[PDB]
DNA sequence: GGCCTGTCGGTTTGGTTGGTTCGGGGTATGGGGTTAGCAGCGGTG
DNA sequence: CACCGCTGCTAACCCCATACCCCGAACCAACCAAATTAGACAGGCC
């Protein structure tokens, strides 16, 4: 995997995160962990490889304070459609309960901060999993708007930050995450980008709730199935409502292209369709 | 207000350049020869021209094609945000219009037998020449007035010939439509 | 005026000149498309079209190469059938112009054109002597060339003009199979007593006419069982709206069809291929009615676009075959031939000599009408996409549902991304669904091929002739490797397959009838309130956080649908006698063709059916009915037969009470293991005991005798394993030997060791190892290793154990399977030797890039179809559905090695069942087979057991392992290079495990071998 | 041979590659073909 | 029952076209790539 082995980078990162409780993912050799501890941070290390735990714990015994080492693979927490039968896999409810972390309302401020590095070959997977958890208000996001700082590859970074201004990289994860969190570049390590993802307080609305996000995901995947087609073409296969009428409601012309739609344009589209009043039904979603 | 007119056009190819430069000379030396023959002899001149000479025109065409690449790229970049949309609109309209014009010229080229001539048409054909009037419209109104003043007996020959042309049109329509069936164009037959 | 008239005339003549000027001016997917296009054009008689396309392709440098001699032969045969001598000569000119060599089909087409046109004996003679100089054979033409009866007639008329004494080979003397095991089945030496049906000749002809009419219509209208009543206004309005909408869809579909045929027609006027003639193959009204039927039957949830295309293609091909036979006179010849065939089955009719249905059928004729090869897969796919897209585009409906100016498409295709690969789904408008729900249509429609036949099916004479009279039916179900298995079925000697064909024909000849009472009760529960405890689905009213409720609701709706169809067909067949034609899989296992209603269904399905022809109980009929009853109850599984009979005598009062008042009495039957079958057996036993003479009661209820773990029986027979023979009741015993109990004990000791080691699954499975769990588990490992069709069922049986943590049900099922494997291999070391021998041999054979092939002891060749990596995709404007062509690149070694032993065992049990069926048929017994179960009348249970044991001993008495070893050695150890892999392969094949001491003859005395 | 890694009608869409046909590019004056005006009517929806 | 457009005719004026070659665009058959994610044995690579 990826491990922070440079002391200087560990110090810079420590000062950045210090800028509350810190959850460090896959500390490995513990360079960043030791940098944080020396900087005065209260650290909970979630180590997926048990071989790194001893030395880490040693560092804790050097400080003998509130540092805590847990044998846990953060990217395996709360497996979807799983039986909960693994040591590295755990439940965020039980872990946070042991760590004394209490849930706070969505409108409340950031209760906790998680930092780490995406897997070198699991960036898309992790982004999708975290997206499901966030939009579903499950996992860590059951406790509030968790701030997530993660190292990511340059390709997935550019694709994630893309938009109609750079259509070739614009995609579903771009829309979902740009609508979900305010992403900011905190550091660039050659290239790896440390991205900060903070959920937006105003993500959920009267018509966009954790109860209907599945329909929106279905709409996004459906539209991006044929990215070259027109938005109305896809809408004719997504809702019984007048597609031209809806697009006009969102202030777009009939010739509007999918790649020309901004994330907020998609959001206003979905909320507009859910808002429709004089129809026996609004969606055509029927999938397992 | 025509974007198509200001759009950079393709450079002339080698042969077309040679003809574009030779044509005025052949026209000066043969002022009375038809353009057909001059273009033919110019094409023969091009065929007889050594490849080493054609190479010059080809190189010139290639440079003109590079400058055309730059120009067309810059023009495409210059248009408003919907530049691709406007290009699609103008190109689509151009193609549809071109196909339409081709189809109209096709339908005009065909040779369907003339419809039956009415007694009024026959009377106009027989009396227009001798009808007084300063223009075709005035002579046609004159023929119309004299026709409206005609009695039932004076019209017997015109009506008879009109009927005869009805039978003629009938037969010719039968045979011609049959031949169109041979050509596999039963859509041109009378509907019922 | 002659000036103007003459001007018009002159311009007309010039226009005529202008008109004169205008008149002056290695298989492949595309090749398959073109060839299929020409062959298709022969059927629609659109010869000018195909000739035009062929000429265009020939005239183009790059296109001429795409043409094939077979195509030129196609067009040439078309012209010969039309008598266009000049055009045929032109095609021959193209053939010579493009080099290549004319063939027997070419000269046959020429002879057809000359005969039809009655050319001179000089030209005919010259053609025959040019054919002689070319080296071609006169007699090879009539044998190697596929020609219609009209082509044959015309060619014969041409030949009889020069050689009037020219005679085809003397035919048709059929050869008898000399197989070791079938010799006594086909040998005339022996007293045969083939049974006859209870219906008279005229009755069988009336039923044959009803079936023929049903297949000709291709549709079957059955009355819905239940919920006819509904609010008076709602159903009325919804029905009126649905009728109007259906008329609009009918008209719009006709118009769209004609416009599409025109479009494709113009596309053929252009140099492009199109499915025009295929759309001109079937009547437009039939096409519209078919599409409207599919629309009416489309499931509310939707159907896969590709799957729908396949279905449309299949029904199109079927209706096209039906039409061709209808207009080609094959129908009348089938009427006469079948009307003569009915003499063998009819009660009031006799035949000259006794024979099997297939023998008599081939003896009467046997022209067998004509065989039509299906279309290439790309044509089927393109046609399906065309029909589907046309239906979607043409079908429109207003969105207002319950002032409907707006129009929206009735069908809309959406996408499912559950699979990482987006898949096209066709979904109907929800307003349409609600409309059909409110309308509550009281009629259901089925395909003629999905319902039982109203007359005895057609005897299986070849791998392409069988099942329904007109509709073509494949001899082997397996679609994967259909080309390989079919081509090998046709490659093997025709006599080799005689056994299988006669067995399937026998199975199909079994007369069935419906049990009125059982149907009345099952409906009574279904009509009002379902009974899940008795396998009767409950209506949606009984559906029960929201996610689980929706899941349970969906499952209940599925079961409700299936039961609706099955019980509906049952009600339609209430007062009728019907037959179920059977088919085979690649393993040889037989399965009924009609899937909805058949004896292979659930308990209710098995209880709804009974033998149409009765059989007097006799001296042991009543005893066998009572013993069978106890077997169905499952209360005395371990008890001997005598104690089961005594128990029946004990609970006789509960049997009579249950029979008289099933739902109002003591309801004892509801407690049985098989409640509906137990109840039926109680009614039968009541009718028997209450009759004046029980020994003379004509009993119709079939009795079952099942082989416990038939696979383990076969393995114990192969290795002569004494421990196995005793465990699986091969060795005679007065009490039944339960191998599930012993295996449960050994697995219990292993579970004690692992649980002693601290394992969680072993600790949670304590006290759950039971006969049923280990019964289904062993039934799995034997017949199934991987491919979790049954493993999911075992997971179900564990999920029905309330006191078990469902979190380990998956891991617990895997662990249970592994422990059953280990245990069986421990207590049956010899069995492990045989299994490892076969598995390893298959591994090595597949490792050389060749699939495992063998031959059953009955002469049936079996080939494993597991292959991978074949794909090609079309694109209709615009989904791009993929397709798996039949060209395989490499075998799947894993599936081959894991599957060889189980498949071989399947071939063994299938061969045994077939032998038992044939020999039991010689004695006049009614025989049907469900998986391992053998059924017969109570009057003949003993005889059936006799034939069963005799045929088992005879089967395993031969050196099955030795013959298989030598077979694989000869077939796969012949490659000259490399010889090393053939030396190790031979080394493993010749390592046949030594058999045990067990004496197979003891099976003849084992009472509980099959019980 | 030894070690490491992937797995238990692959889906539809669309991107590149090897080929082959199709047409836009240049033109000139001479020939055709053209709306206007008024009435009549075969043909079509 | 209504609506079209073609004849009858002219008029001077308006409007497209065969001889030719060059190469850029563009339409088929085929192969391939992407999107996506949560413990044993056999195959592939060094």
């Amino acid at each position: 995997k990826r491990y922070v082995t440079d002391r200087r980078l560990a110090e810079t990162l420590a000062q950045i995160y210090l800028g509350h409780l810190l959850l460090e993912c896959n500390p490995g050799p513990g360079i960043l962990t030791q940098a944080l501890l020396e900087a005065g941070a209260k650290v909970v290390a979630l180590e997926s490889d048990k071989t790194f735990i001893p030395h880490l714990e040693s560092l804790g015994k050097n400080l003998d304070g509130k540092l805590r080492v847990i044998h846990c693979d953060f990217f395996k927490l709360d497996p979807r459609s799983g039986g909960v039968i693994k040591p590295p896999a755990m439940s965020s409810r039980g872990l946070f309960k042991n760590l004394g972390i209490e849930a706070v309302p969505w409108t409340a401020d950031i209760p906790l901060k998680v930092v780490g590095m995406f897997p070198s070959r699991g960036e898309k997977r992790a982004l999708w999993k975290l997206a499901y958890d966030l939009y579903s208000c499950t996992s860590i996001y059951k406790f509030g708007r968790i701030e997530v700082n993660m190292f990511i590859g340059e390709k997935e970074f550019q694709k994630l930050m893309a938009d109609p201004g750079n259509p070739d990289l614009y995609h579903v994860l771009s829309v979902i995450w740009q609508l979900a969190c305010e992403i900011k570049v905190l550091h660039m390590e050659p290239k790896l980008y440390l991205i900060q993802m903070i959920p937006r307080q105003n993500l959920f609305t009267k018509n966009l709730t954790p109860m209907n996000y599945n329909i929106f995901f279905h709409l996004l995947k459906h539209c991006f199935g044929r990215r070259s087609a027109t938005v109305i073409d896809h809408l004719r296969s997504l809702t019984p409502l007048d597609a031209r009428d809806i697009l006009m409601q969102i202030g777009k012309q009939e010739d509007e292209k999918v790649v020309n739609m901004h994330p907020q344009d998609f959001k206003t589209l979905f909320e507009t369709i859910e808002r429709s009043k004089d129809c026996a039904y609004k969606w055509l979603y029927d999938e397992t | 207000s025509s974007v198509l007119a200001s759009s950079p056009k393709k450079p002339v190819s080698s042969y077309l350049r040679f003809s574009k430069e030779q044509l005025p000379i052949f026209k000066a030396q043969n002022p009375d020869a038809k353009t057909t023959e001059l273009i033919r002899r110019i094409a023969q001149r091009w065929r007889e021209l050594p490849d080493s000479k054609k190479k010059i025109y080809q190189d010139a065409y290639r440079a003109e094609w590079q400058v055309y690449k730059e120009e067309i790229s810059r023009f495409k970049e210059q248009l408003t945000p919907s530049q691709i949309m406007s290009l699609e609109k103008e190109i689509m309209d151009k193609h549809l219009k071109r196909k339409a014009m081709t189809k109209k010229k096709e339908l005009t080229l065909l040779g369907k037998p003339k419809r039956p001539r009415s007694a009024y048409n026959v009377y106009v054909a027989e009396r227009f020449q001798e009808a007084k009037g300063d223009s075709p419209q005035e002579k046609l109104k004159t023929v119309k007035e004299n026709w409206k003043n005609l009695s039932d007996s004076e019209k017997e020959l015109y009506i008879q010939h009109a009927k005869e042309d009805e039978t003629r049109y009938h037969n010719e329509m039968k045979s011609w439509e049959e031949q169109m069936i041979e050509v596999g164009r039963k859509d041109l037959l009378r509907r019922t | 005026w002659a000036k103007i008239l003459e001007k018009d005339k002159r311009t007309q003549q010039m226009r005529m000149q202008r008109l004169k000027a205008k008149l002056q001016m290695q298989l492949s997917g595309q090749q398959q498309r073109l060839l299929a296009f020409f062959k298709c054009c022969l059927l629609t008689d659109q010869l000018p079209l195909a000739h035009h396309l062929l000429v265009v392709h020939h005239g183009q440098r790059q296109k001429r190469k795409l043409l094939t001699l077979d195509m030129y032969n196609a067009v040439m045969l078309g012209w010969a059938r039309q008598g266009a001598f000049k055009e045929l000569v032109y095609v021959l000119f193209m053939v010579k112009d493009a080099g290549l060599t004319p063939d027997l089909l070419s000269y046959a087409a020429a002879l057809q054109c000359m005969g039809r046109q009655d050319q001179d004996a000089g030209t005919i003679e010259r053609c025959l002597e040019q054919m002689s100089q070319e080296g071609l054979k006169l007699q090879a033409l009539f044998t190697a060339v596929l020609l219609s009866e009209e082509d044959r007639a015309t060619v014969l008329k041409a030949v009889h003009k020069v050689k009037p004494t020219f005679s085809l080979p003397p035919q048709l003397p059929p050869p008898v199979n000399t197989s070791k095991l079938l010799r006594d089945v086909y040998a005339k030496d022996g007293r045969v007593s083939y049974p006859k049906l209870h219906l008279p000749l005229k009755t069988l002809q009336c039923l044959f006419e009803k079936q023929l009419h049903m297949e000709l219509a291709s549709r079957v209208c059955v009355v819905s069982v239940e919920k006819p009543t509904l609010p008076s206004k709602e159903v009325k309005h919804a029905r009126k709206t649905l009728k109007t909408l259906r008329d609009q869809w009918e008209k719009a579909l006709c118009r769209a069809l004609r416009e599409t045929k025109n479009r494709l027609e113009r596309e053929v006027y252009e140099g492009r291929f199109s499915l025009y003639p295929f759309l001109c193959l079937l009547d437009e009204r039939e096409v519209v009615r078919m599409l409207l039927q599919v629309l009416q039957a489309l499931p509310a949830q939707g159907e896969s676009f590709t799957t729908l295309a396949r279905e449309l293609s299949a029904r199109t091909f079927s209706r096209h075959v039906v039409q061709r036979q209808r207009v080609s006179g094959q129908v009348q010849a089938l009427q006469n031939h079948y009307r003569k065939y009915l003499c063998l089955l009819a009660s009031d009719a006799e035949v000259p000599e006794p024979c099997l249905p297939r023998q008599y059928w081939e003896a009467l004729g046997a022209p067998e009408a004509l065989r039509e090869q299906p279309w290439p897969l790309p044509v089927q796919m393109e046609l399906g996409k065309l029909l589907a897209e046309m239906l979607v585009q043409a079908t429109q409906m207003p969105c207002s549902l319950d002032r409907s100016s707006r129009l929206v498409p009735v069908l809309y295709h959406v996408y499912s991304f559950r699979n990482v690969q987006q898949i096209g789904i066709l979904k109907p408008h929800p307003a349409y669904v609600q409309l059909l729900e409110k309308a509550a249509e009281p009629t259901l429609t089925f395909e003629a091929v999905d319902v039982p036949m109203l007359c005895p099916p057609l005897p299986w004479t070849s791998p392409h002739s069988g099942a329904f009279l007109l509709s073509p039916t494949k001899l082997m179900r397996t679609v994967e490797g259909a080309t390989q298995h079919q081509e090998l079925l046709e490659t093997c000697p025709p006599t080799a397959l005689h056994g299988a064909l006669d067995a399937l024909t026998q199975l199909g000849n079994c007369a069935w009838r419906v049990n009125g009472r059982v149907l009345d009760l099952v409906l009574q529960l279904f009509q009002a309130k379902g009974c899940p405890q008795l396998g009767v689905p409950a209506p949606p009213s009984e559906a029960p956080e929201l996610a689980h409720c929706q899941k349970v609701a969906r499952e209940m709706h599925s079961l409700r649908a299936e039961a609706l169809y099955r019980l509906s067909l049952a009600q339609h067949l209430r007062d009728r006698v019907f037959w179920l034609p059977h088919n085979m899989d690649f393993r040889g296992r037989t399965y009924p063709c009609p899937p909805h209603f058949n004896h292979l269904g659930s308990d209710v399905a098995r209880a709804l059916l009974e033998f149409a022809q009765g059989r007097p109980l006799g001296p042991h009929g009543l005893d066998w009915l009572k013993i069978h009853l106890v077997n169905l109850t499952g209360l005395k599984k371990r008890e001997p037969l005598r104690k089961r009979l005594a128990f029946a005598e004990e609970v006789m009062d509960d049997i009579l009470d249950s029979a008289d008042q099933p739902l109002t009495g003591r309801k004892w039957w509801m407690g049985a293991e098989e409640p509906w079958q137990t109840l039926a057996c109680c009614m039968e036993v009541a009718n028997a005991v209450r009759a004046s003479d029980p020994a003379a009661y004509v009993s119709h209820l079939p009795v079952h005798q099942d082989g416990s773990c038939n696979g383990l029986q076969h393995y114990a027979a192969l290795g002569r394993d004494s421990v196995g023979a005793a465990s699986v009741n091969l060795e005679p015993s007065d009490v039944p030997q339960d191998v599930y109990s012993g295996v449960a004990a050994q697995v219990e000791v292993f579970r004690r060791q692992d649980a002693q080691r601290g394992m969680r699954v072993a600790q949670v499975l304590e006290g759950f190892i039971t006969r049923k769990v280990v019964k289904q588990t062993v039934m799995t490992v034997v017949y199934g290793v991987t491919r979790y069709g049954g493993r999911l069922q075992i997971e179900k049986r564990l999920r029905e154990l309330s006191d078990f943590p469902q979190e380990f049900v998956w891991e617990a099922s895997h662990y249970l399977v592994r422990q059953v494997f280990k245990s069986l291999q421990e207590m049956f070391s010899g069995t492990r030797a045989i299994q490892h021998w076969l598995t390893e041999s298959a591994r090595l054979i597949s490792h050389m890039g060749s699939v495992v092939e063998w031959v059953t002891p009955l002469g049936v060749p079996v080939i494993q179809p597991y292959r991978l990596d074949s794909k090609v995709k079309q694109i209709g404007g615009s989904i791009t559905y993929t397709h798996n062509g039949d060209i395989s690149r490499k075998p799947n070694t894993r599936k081959q090695k894991n599957g060889f032993p189980p498949n071989f065992i399947h071939s063994l049990d299938s061969s045994h069942m077939m032998l038992t069926a044939l020999h039991c048929y010689r004695k006049g017994l009614t025989f049907v087979s469900v998986h391992d179960c053998y059924w017969t009348h109570a009057a003949d249970v003993s005889v059936m057991n006799q034939v069963c044991r005799e045929q088992f001993v005879r089967l395993h008495s031969e050196p099955i392992l030795q013959d298989l070893s030598r077979f694989l050695v000869k077939r796969f150890c012949s490659e000259p290079q490399k010889i090393l892999e053939a030396s190790q392969l031979k080394e493993t094949l010749q390592a046949v495990p030594k058999p045990g001491a067990f004496d197979l003859e003891q099976v003849k005395r084992s009472t509980y071998f099959f019980s």
